[PDB]
């Protein structure tokens, strides 16, 4: 839940 | 028109051949995309300091079945006030009354990210598959009690921020079949809101995997890659289906006993496998439902009966309506004029 990254 | 909005100033600009006449609310215009029934622009909102995605609708009112879908979409847009939805940001038109009604244009959430551009650049854990998926059932727990049916729920209809937020994007208003439920896949029945669930179990094998679960070729080599997981039809299911070529091509098969799913999907979370068996079985009425599936133990962190909001009832008399081209058109002006903005 805590953090994704922009492709 | 007593007591509404004021009207913004305009502006009009020329994009991909395309006329364009927004607000001067809506800045910085760029195409994004087209389909058959509109074009897409990003822009940004000044009101809200949003990025935006700025629909214009191609030739609305150009036949009666146009205009019917036209005032279809802007129904279900104005309806749905969910977190996990799609939800109508704008609705607007440059015209000043409805003999110059010509063009709509809608405003939602900017698609940036979706499901498959996710995975694309980094690995999912089992909390953010966890949480994905709660998100999506939840947002559908929210539509199925309003009777709205997805239809088309795929990865690249589900957009995800930095957040890991989900929304469902991108309705069926009535391509992959890798993630369409087999009864609607060669129209065995009517359409039933569990074959959102049939999809849902199709993302989350994805997800968990990272492998699509049934990527067939055609509609015959699809239909063998599901049997061949969960079993041919039994005497049960086969009554309910009401073509009698479809049921004879069904007994053709040889039969297929439901696999084992914890031998398919070893190393998953046995609680993730658990609720895929749910909601991967043949008979549509069998699946769980969504408001069932966000009270299986998978989410227990995130499950919060008081915070799975229903949907106001869903008034869909219209479609069965038949109507002049004018009055689909004179409807869907009147939704343009009613529509009251979210706060903030």
């Amino acid at each position: 839940e805590m953090t994704l990254k922009f492709g | 028109v007593h007591m509404s909005q004021e009207r913004p100033t305009f502006y009009r600009q020329e994009l991909n051949k395309t006329i364009w006449e927004v607000p001067e609310r809506y800045q910085n215009l760029s195409p994004v995309g087209s389909g058959a029934y509109g074009s897409v622009c990003a822009a940004f909102d000044t009101k809200t300091g949003h990025r935006v995605a700025v629909k214009k609708l191609s030739r609305p009112f150009q036949s009666i079945i146009h205009a019917k879908r036209t005032y279809r979409e802007l129904r279900l847009l104005k309806h749905m006030k969910h977190e996990n939805v799609i939800g109508l940001l704008d609705v607007f038109t440059p015209a000043r009354s409805l003999e110059e009604f010509n063009d709509v244009y809608l405003v939602t959430h900017l698609m940036g990210a979706d499901l498959n551009n996710i995975v694309k650049c980094q690995k999912l854990t089992d909390d953010h598959v966890q949480f994905l998926i709660y998100q999506i059932l939840r947002g559908l727990k929210y539509i199925h009690s309003a009777d709205i049916i997805h239809r088309d729920l795929k990865p690249s209809n589900l957009a995800v921020n930095e957040d890991c937020e989900l929304k469902i994007l991108d309705f069926g208003l009535a391509a992959t079949r890798w993630y369409r439920a087999p009864e609607i896949m060669l129209n065995w029945m009517h359409y039933n809101q569990t074959v959102d669930i049939w999809s849902v179990g199709c993302i989350m094998a994805e997800l968990l995997t990272g492998r699509t679960l049934f990527p067939g070729t055609d509609h015959i080599d699809q239909l063998k890659l599901i049997l061949r997981l969960v079993g041919t039809p039994g005497a049960e299911l086969l009554k309910k289906i009401s073509s009698e070529s479809a049921r004879n091509y069904i007994q053709s098969l040889a039969q297929m006993p439901k696999m084992n799913f914890a031998n398919v999907f070893i190393g998953a979370n046995p609680l993730a496998v658990d609720l895929l068996e749910k909601m991967l079985v043949l008979d549509s009425d069998k699946r769980i439902t969504a408001a069932q599936a966000l009270a299986h133990a998978y989410f227990a962190q995130y499950h919060d009966p008081d915070d799975e909001p229903v949907a106001d009832p869903y008034d869909q008399s219209f479609e069965s309506r038949d109507l002049l081209i004018d009055e689909w058109k004179s409807l869907t002006y009147d939704e343009v004029i009613s529509f009251v903005p979210p706060p903030l």
